[PDB]
């Protein structure tokens, strides 16, 4: 097959600055007809055509995106990046079956530091009934992505009994959000009183703690 | 309005089979080559197969003698017969309009696994000062995906539906949350609308 080599793999950009992505093929794709396309896939969406046949923009794709190149060497440029541009960009050869794609480039948006708003949720009575307690902590709308969540139960530090998930960077405000779930048996839940989620983040002068008390 | 709508994804054990369909609207279906592309959980894009406008020519990636691409122009429908399923076949499969790939379906999920279908339990997330949060915890389901909207789709601002995490049990859990003005908390309704098609489970839960 034709190998498609794409770089960089990660592309941090502040809105209004340009961005460039290169794609190098292991064989010429000039059949002025270069069979190379550019696709973008935003979080949770299908891929969408940005450029086809090297340089031709898909129907509603704006001026600020362009494709150029010939032979084995191609470049997607975005002359001015917007927050909504966040996503993964892939090059693809349609010269020959099998169509093959680059490794993909993650375009990340840079913005100012933003402290999470933090919230703790108790387990529902509904849940408690079936014999399990999930306690949830939410860090809403923060930047940058690195954040530390520390669960505490009657002031004991927990480890090994939580899981965390992080949203993809928001396309409006370029923040992330994170949810961490502490899972305990109902029996354990009922042994202890004080449940706390402590959050450390760049935007926070000192760690923020949210808590509740089982009664 | 050119549109591709896929269905027929779901869960099967390895060696099993699944049929995917992709229905086209708003163009002459017969005039175009049609293509299947897949994306494995957390991976990039990978070409699977193509079929010409007439269905006279077919092309295949690893799928050679397991998968069959076909089309029925009379219904404007593309097909991917998937037999002898393997673990590596687990992915979101997109349909795309070909001879760039200018229009793509929404995708349909295919999971190949020893594990069986299980519908989720949905639990409210609510406080035990200007902004408040509420959510739904969608616990212990298999396979992916689940869909979550709020207020039947009327609430989209401040919603975050988190990636599911695989629990040690081998079942997924996810939360979906929205932040809202605290002052509205007495008078407005917040309802999460959860759908897990593989188990035919739908739940509307008004979170108080």
């Amino acid at each position: 097959d034709i190998v498609m080599t794409q770089s960089p793999l990660s592309l941090p950009v502040t809105p209004g600055e340009p961005a460039s992505i290169s794609c190098r093929s292991s064989q010429s794709l000039l059949y002025g007809y270069n069979y190379l396309d550019w696709y973008l896939q935003k979080s949770g969406q299908s891929p969408q055509l940005l450029i086809y046949l090297g340089s031709n923009r898909a129907s509603g794709v704006p001026d600020r995106f362009s494709g150029s190149g010939s032979g084995t060497d191609f470049t997607l440029k975005i002359s001015r990046v917007e927050a909504e541009d966040v996503g993964f960009y892939y090059c693809m050869q349609a010269l020959q079956t099998p169509y093959t794609f680059g490794q993909g480039t993650k375009l990340e948006i840079k913005r100012t530091v933003a402290a999470p708003s933090v919230f703790i949720f108790p387990p529902s009575d509904e849940q408690l009934k079936s014999g399990t307690a999930s306690v949830v902590c939410l860090l809403n709308n923060f930047y940058p992505r690195e954040a530390k969540v520390q669960w505490k139960v009657d002031n004991a530090l927990q480890s090994g009994n939580s899981q965390e998930s992080v949203t993809e960077q928001d396309s409006k405000d370029s923040t992330y959000s994170l949810s961490s779930t502490l899972t305990l048996s109902k029996a354990d839940y009922e042994k202890h009183k004080v449940y706390a989620c402590e959050v450390t983040h760049q935007g926070l002068s000192s760690p923020v703690t949210k808590s509740f008390n089982r009664g | 309005e050119v549109q591709l709508v896929e269905s027929g994804g779901g869960l099967e054990q390895p060696g099993g089979s699944l049929r995917l369909s992709c229905a086209g609207s708003g163009f002459t279906f017969r005039d175009y080559a049609m293509t299947w592309v897949r994306q494995a959980p957390g991976k990039g894009l990978e070409w699977v197969s193509s079929i010409s406008g007439s269905g006279g020519n077919t092309y295949y990636a690893s799928v050679k003698g397991r998968f069959t691409i076909s089309r029925d122009n009379s219904k404007n429908t593309l097909y991917l017969q998937m037999n002898s399923l393997r673990a590596e076949d687990t992915a979101v499969y997109y349909c795309a309009k070909d001879r760039g790939l200018d229009v793509w379906g929404q995708g349909t999920t295919v999971t190949v696994s020893s594990a069986s279908t299980k519908g989720p339990s949905v639990f409210p997330l609510a406080p035990c000062e200007s902004t408040a949060a509420l959510g739904c915890l969608v616990k212990d389901y298999f396979p992916e995906p689940v869909t979550v909207s709020w207020n039947s789709g009327a609430l989209t601002s401040g919603v975050h539906t988190f990636p599911a995490v695989l629990q040690s049990s081998g079942l997924y859990s996810l939360s979906s949350v929205v932040t809202v003005p605290s002052s509205s908390l007495g008078t407005k309704t917040y309802t999460c609308n959860v759908d897990h098609k593989p188990s035919n489970t739908k739940v509307d839960k008004r979170v108080e």
